[PDB]
């Protein structure tokens, strides 16, 4: 409900990856499902990705964060690698099927 | 590991037995043989001459 | 045509793993911690080469070789406090080295994390069989005391015993075959750490945000070179004020008696590294049950990849499993603490409740708090 | 509705009849208004005695050069007046005349056919052109590889007996053969019990028996001197031929080893593992999902240019294996893979995979036997090789009757702990040499 | 020497050119340097005063660096700063 809901943006702060700009999708772990949607991405969201991760690097770098009005606010964290992940991961139970039976 | 669950893993499996039963059996033998395991070689009838 | 450093194939594998490597801009000085390691192993080879110009590893001249490295060859002394302060600064960043692996996702490299267990066995079996080798009396106890829990494994252990003795008990040909393993140890370790880095190079490194460094990589020269120069310089400053202000602070008096068998101490303890597993082992009350528990502690930091439940690689982004990891931490030091201390109440109850909460929290809470963590972060 | 079974089952049969030289008729009708009639005889290049080596080759040249009652060109001008086809083809052991045509054509073209085979007029001058234009023909058979691996196969495997030599033959014979030893060949091999008057299509049998009759009796029936000549088996030889040449763009390899033959049931289980195998080109649109694993990894790996499996089956004798063609730094990759699927069709097949082949299988058989054309070559070489047309029915019970476990079985027979034949030709230096091939020939796991 | 001189020489040919030499000499010098004072200011240059000029304007001295397109491979500015000098000299 509305409880739950602000105690996960209190997560998402406490979490710390929108101070360095990143979205929810940038920070997943690259296993080959990972891979394949990142590789179906379109080439502005693949550049914008590479980018923000690039940035968040950097600032690890020199072990600073964003100001705080260039954070990645809560409600315009836009799951982009999303659909295509899902359409990866059946593809992939589909061939498991396949190849199980 | 539900990834091997089906018939076709099954059938995998049923094939593949004897080798690894035979495969085992070899290993129990070249233990005992290099070991000289008493509790074997004490059975078998030409190999009880060397004790 | 005269770009040798990249033409002779000599210096072409110095370049690539050491000059040309991309390596992430934004790794910080935790992973100075592996590099220290092998300067560490070098100056431990280096010392123990010169401390093999004097010693005997003969049971009537051990001490004696021992107190005469310590007294009149010139800077003996400094070589001897030099080795043992040495193997206590290779166990700190051993510490550091493999909590480094597993707070940043790092042991997903997986041939580079078993090659980094097996380092681990080696390392801690030379360093035990070189602590026998002074042959004072917390040496040959706790030798005897270690090869008894080996005995404890049913039906084969007893034989196994006295074959690694050379005996009935620890005595001449035990001394002088772990003179010989702890001579010939550090070499393996050495091909090891070579086997290690050769899979690292395959793979690549990982930085502290567990993301892919490939859009932000630098050379290795000259920014991981000074850097890690200057992690050798406060490794040392350690180091040397470690061997010339306080020698004794991490050694034990009872080893500068010479070896008694009539004479048993009242409380007999390993080295402070292996604390830790003498106090998970002394806590359940059984033998084979206790040896399984040291084994199974090691074997289970070896199976750490196959209990990564998360869609992230490193804990920079994980609060819930950060609090774990600390607390487990927290369990180490405080079973490093039990392990020093004789079986009194309430020390038993104490270390039976680390061991079990280390065990829990390794097998059971750390995965299901990073699924915990993926429903909240609304990944699945 | 109809099955499978009943629709296998209304194909009609192929009656067959025998006059008194011994001449085998057979006859199968359907209802196209055309038809395909043709002589199968049982006279290759293993009948052939290295002094003859191209003699049916270049009687197969000569044939349709005019005979004696149809002088030249005008008997290929009444091939032509009724919009007839004319076709000839000789393997190493079997040789074909077949026509296509309408079906009220059906006597003449029998009529026509009854010339080729009996009253063929070889002029000396027609020899000297045909033998410029047989030369001339190798100068251009020797740039396509496929043939040239073929025949090295074939060399290599049959080495020292008739099996090995061409069809087409060496060159020296082509210059030296003169038409005395045609004659003699003609009078040797073309004799009425190794014939077969095959006709698909539009056609009677009683008609086709009568014209058979009228126009085919009385070919030969004598061997003139009491001399019959015999069948002799070839011995099979694991060997390796390597023809490198690294000018060539691409290289072709065929690996092989002994089939069993026309008459062993087993071929069609054989066939069934070659259709777990398949074949692959470049030009394939399936990508990555091909239901082959060695067309899957080789799309995966981008390894071979194209693949192929073969059954080459020659009384009781035949080649069993795979050809392929690749870049040079590819080659060992690809055999590798090839050796592997080989070891598991003789370790673990699974039964979907079995499916999966015997409906490829069944596919392939009827998809085949479509056209007079096919069905014509059917008949002839199931009437030279097996003495009867073996129904589809037939075909389809021994298919249904192969499971997995007699596939293992069958292929652990054939393949597993073989001597190979191998045959290169091309940039093959990173083909590997005869111990890796022979050691890919078993698995130490079993 | 000698490809400057034949270069200064082919680049003064034709009206366009000289005139534009006339322009650039009035507007940087405040006079037309005449060709004979170039020849002579080439010829009075030798191997010692060329080693000397290189060395103060490029031996030890700080780069600046601009690149565009596939550059991953192109070193580091810290790189490129310790290829402006040797080790050997
Ligand atoms: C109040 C607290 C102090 C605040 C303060 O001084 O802040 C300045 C400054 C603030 O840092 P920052 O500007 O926010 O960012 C750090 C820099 O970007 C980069 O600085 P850095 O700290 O990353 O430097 C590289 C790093 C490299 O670290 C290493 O090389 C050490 C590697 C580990 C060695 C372990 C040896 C064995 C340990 C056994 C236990 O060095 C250190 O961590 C310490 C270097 C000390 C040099 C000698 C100073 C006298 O503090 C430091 O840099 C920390 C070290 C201060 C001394
Ligand atoms: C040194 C001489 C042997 C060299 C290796 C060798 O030829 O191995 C034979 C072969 C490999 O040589 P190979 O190429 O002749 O293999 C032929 C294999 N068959 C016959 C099945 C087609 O190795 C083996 O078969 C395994 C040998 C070890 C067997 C298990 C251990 C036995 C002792 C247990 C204790
Ligand atoms: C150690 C003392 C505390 C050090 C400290 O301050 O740690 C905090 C640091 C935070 O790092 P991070 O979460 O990446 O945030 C960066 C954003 N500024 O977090 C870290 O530095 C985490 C990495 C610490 C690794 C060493 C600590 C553990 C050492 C013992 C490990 C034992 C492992 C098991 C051995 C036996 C088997
Ligand atoms: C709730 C907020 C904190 C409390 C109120 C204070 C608010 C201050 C607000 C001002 C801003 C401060 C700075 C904020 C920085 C980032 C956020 C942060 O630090 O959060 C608090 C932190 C982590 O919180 P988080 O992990 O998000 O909570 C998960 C719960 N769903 O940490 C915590 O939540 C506290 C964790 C405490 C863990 C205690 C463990 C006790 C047991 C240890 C045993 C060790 C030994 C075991 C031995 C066993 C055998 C005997
Ligand atoms: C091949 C290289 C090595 C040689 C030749 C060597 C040799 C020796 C010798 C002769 C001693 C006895 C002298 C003494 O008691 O101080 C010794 C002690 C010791 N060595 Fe080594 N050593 C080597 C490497 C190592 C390594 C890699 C470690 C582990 C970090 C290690 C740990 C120890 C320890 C803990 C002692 C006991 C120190 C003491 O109590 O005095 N050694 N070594
Ligand atoms: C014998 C002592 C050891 C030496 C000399 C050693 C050496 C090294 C070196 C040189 C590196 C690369 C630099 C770095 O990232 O720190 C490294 C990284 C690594 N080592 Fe070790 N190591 C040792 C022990 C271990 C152990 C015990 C483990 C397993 C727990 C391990 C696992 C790893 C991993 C996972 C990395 C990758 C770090 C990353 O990319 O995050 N090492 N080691």
């Amino acid at each position: 409900s509305k409880w739950l809901d602000g105690f996960r943006k209190w997560y998402y702060n406490a979490a710390g990856f929108n101070k360095l700009g990143l979205m929810r999708d940038d920070t997943l772990h690259e296993t080959e499902d990972v891979k394949e949607a990142i590789r179906r991405l379109p080439e502005d969201l693949y550049n914008d990705r590479m980018f923000r991760i690039k940035r968040a690097l950097d600032l690890t770098m020199r072990h600073q964060i964003l100001p705080k009005d260039q954070w990645t606010k809560y409600e315009e964290d836009k799951f982009y690698l999303e659909p295509y992940l899902k359409e990866v991961i059946r593809e992939r139970k589909e061939r498991e099927e396949w190849a199980k039976k | 590991l539900s990834r091997f669950l089906g018939p076709r893993y099954r059938e995998l499996a049923r094939n593949w037995i004897p080798t690894a039963g035979m495969w085992g059996t070899v290993g129990a033998v070249g233990l005992v043989w290099a070991t000289d395991w008493r509790l074997i070689l004490d059975w078998v009838p030409y190999i009880n001459g060397k004790f | 045509m005269t770009n040798m450093r990249k033409t002779h194939p000599l210096f072409k594998i110095i370049n690539h793993s050491f000059i040309d490597l991309p390596a992430p801009s934004n790794i910080s000085s935790w992973w100075n911690f592996g590099s220290l390691l092998g300067v560490c192993l070098m100056v431990q080879i280096i010392t123990g080469l010169f401390l093999a110009m004097h010693y005997t590893s003969d049971t009537m001249t051990a001490f004696s070789s021992v107190t005469h490295i310590c007294r009149d060859v010139n800077y003996g002394w400094l070589i001897r406090y030099m080795h043992a302060n040495g193997a206590s600064m290779f166990f700190i960043c051993l510490f550091l080295h493999v909590g480094r692996g597993l707070y940043y996702g790092s042991y997903t490299f997986m041939e580079t994390w078993n090659i980094g267990v097996l380092l681990l066995f080696a390392v801690m079996a030379t360093a035990f069989m070189g602590y026998v080798l002074p042959w004072g009396q917390m040496s040959f106890w706790g030798a005897t005391v270690i090869t008894n829990l080996l005995s404890a494994i049913p039906y084969i252990g007893t034989t196994l015993v006295e074959w690694i003795w050379g005996g009935f008990s620890v005595d001449k040909a035990t001394l002088t075959r772990f003179f010989a393993f702890h001579f010939i140890l550090p070499f393996i370790i050495a091909a090891l750490a070579i086997v290690h880095l050769l899979f690292l190079h395959e793979t690549g490194s990982n930085n502290p945000t567990g993301l892919n460094s490939d859009a932000d990589k630098i050379p290795f020269h000259p920014y991981y070179t000074i850097k890690d120069i200057l992690g050798i310089l406060i490794m040392f400053l350690i180091l040397m004020t470690l061997v010339l202000f306080f020698p004794d602070m991490l050694g034990d008096p009872d080893n500068y008696m010479p070896a008694n068998p009539l004479n048993t101490p009242p409380h007999i303890k390993p080295e402070w590294y292996f604390l830790f597993a003498y106090a998970i082992l002394r806590s359940i009350p059984n033998k084979l049950g206790g040896v399984l528990a040291l084994i199974l502690s090691i074997l289970i930091l070896a199976l750490m990849p196959f209990l990564h439940t998360s869609k992230q690689r490193s804990l920079m982004f994980r609060p819930i499993t950060q609090i774990l990891y600390w607390i487990l931490v927290a369990n180490l030091l405080i079973l490093t603490w039990i392990g020093g201390q004789p079986v009194e109440h309430p020390f038993i109850i104490i270390g039976q409740l680390a061991s079990i909460s280390y065990f829990s929290i390794i097998l059971i809470l750390m995965p299901i708090s990073g699924i915990i963590e993926d429903k909240m972060l609304k990944l699945y | 509705t109809a099955t499978f079974a009943q629709a296998l089952q209304s194909v009609p049969e192929t009656q067959v009849s025998i006059l008194d030289n011994g001449l085998r008729v057979a006859s199968e009708q359907s209802s196209h208004a055309t038809c395909t009639v043709g002589v199968w005889i049982d006279a290759g290049s293993r009948y052939e005695t290295e002094k003859n080596n191209g003699a049916g080759y270049f009687l197969e040249h000569l044939a349709f050069k005019g005979t004696k009652n149809r002088p030249g060109n005008a008997l290929e001008k009444e091939v032509e007046s009724i919009g007839a086809h004319l076709n000839a083809y000789s393997t190493r052991e079997h040789t074909a005349y077949l026509i296509k045509a309408l079906s009220k054509d059906l006597p003449k073209v029998v009529e026509l056919l009854a010339d080729i085979v009996q009253n063929s007029s070889l002029e000396d001058s027609q020899i000297e052109k045909e033998r410029d234009v047989i030369l001339r023909e190798m100068q251009e058979n020797d740039a396509s590889m496929q043939n040239v691996v073929f025949d090295y196969l074939h060399a290599t495997a049959f080495q020292g007996t008739p099996l090995a030599q061409a069809v087409e033959g060496p060159s020296e014979n082509v210059r030296r053969l003169s038409r005395t030893d045609l004659t003699d060949y003609l009078n040797r091999h073309y004799k009425a019990p190794r014939m077969v008057l095959a006709a698909a299509g539009g056609v009677e049998h009683q008609q086709l028996l009568d014209l058979a009759q009228k126009h085919l009796s009385s070919v030969s029936r004598v061997y003139e001197e009491d001399a019959v000549p015999g069948l002799t088996p070839c011995r099979f030889t694991g060997s390796e031929i390597r023809h490198r040449d690294d000018a060539l763009p691409l290289a072709h390899v065929a690996i092989a080893v002994e089939g069993p033959g026309w008459a062993n049931p087993d071929n069609v289980t054989l066939q069934v593992a070659n259709a777990i195998i398949g074949h692959y080109d470049c030009t394939y649109g399936g990508g990555v999902h091909l239901s082959s694993p060695l067309a899957s990894v080789a799309v995966a790996n981008k390894l071979c240019q194209s693949f192929q499996t073969f059954n080459i089956s020659y009384s009781d004798t035949g080649l069993l294996g795979a050809h392929f063609v690749c870049d040079a730094m590819s080659i060992d990759d690809m055999v590798f893979f090839l050796q592997g699927q080989w070891m598991r069709l003789c370790t673990s097949a699974t039964e979907s995979e079995v499916t999966r082949g015997k409906n490829i299988l069944r596919n392939a058989l009827v998809s085949h036997l479509d056209g007079t054309t096919p069905v014509c070559e059917d008949i002839g070489r199931s009437l030279l090789t097996y003495g009867r047309r073996i129904p589809l029915a037939e075909w389809e019970s021994r298919i249904q009757e192969v499971d997995a476990q007699m596939l293992r079985d069958i292929c652990s027979k054939y393949f597993y702990d073989q001597c190979p034949a191998v045959a290169g030709y091309g940039p093959i230096e990173q083909l590997p040499d005869y111990n890796r091939i022979r050691s890919g020939m078993f698995w130490l796991r079993f």
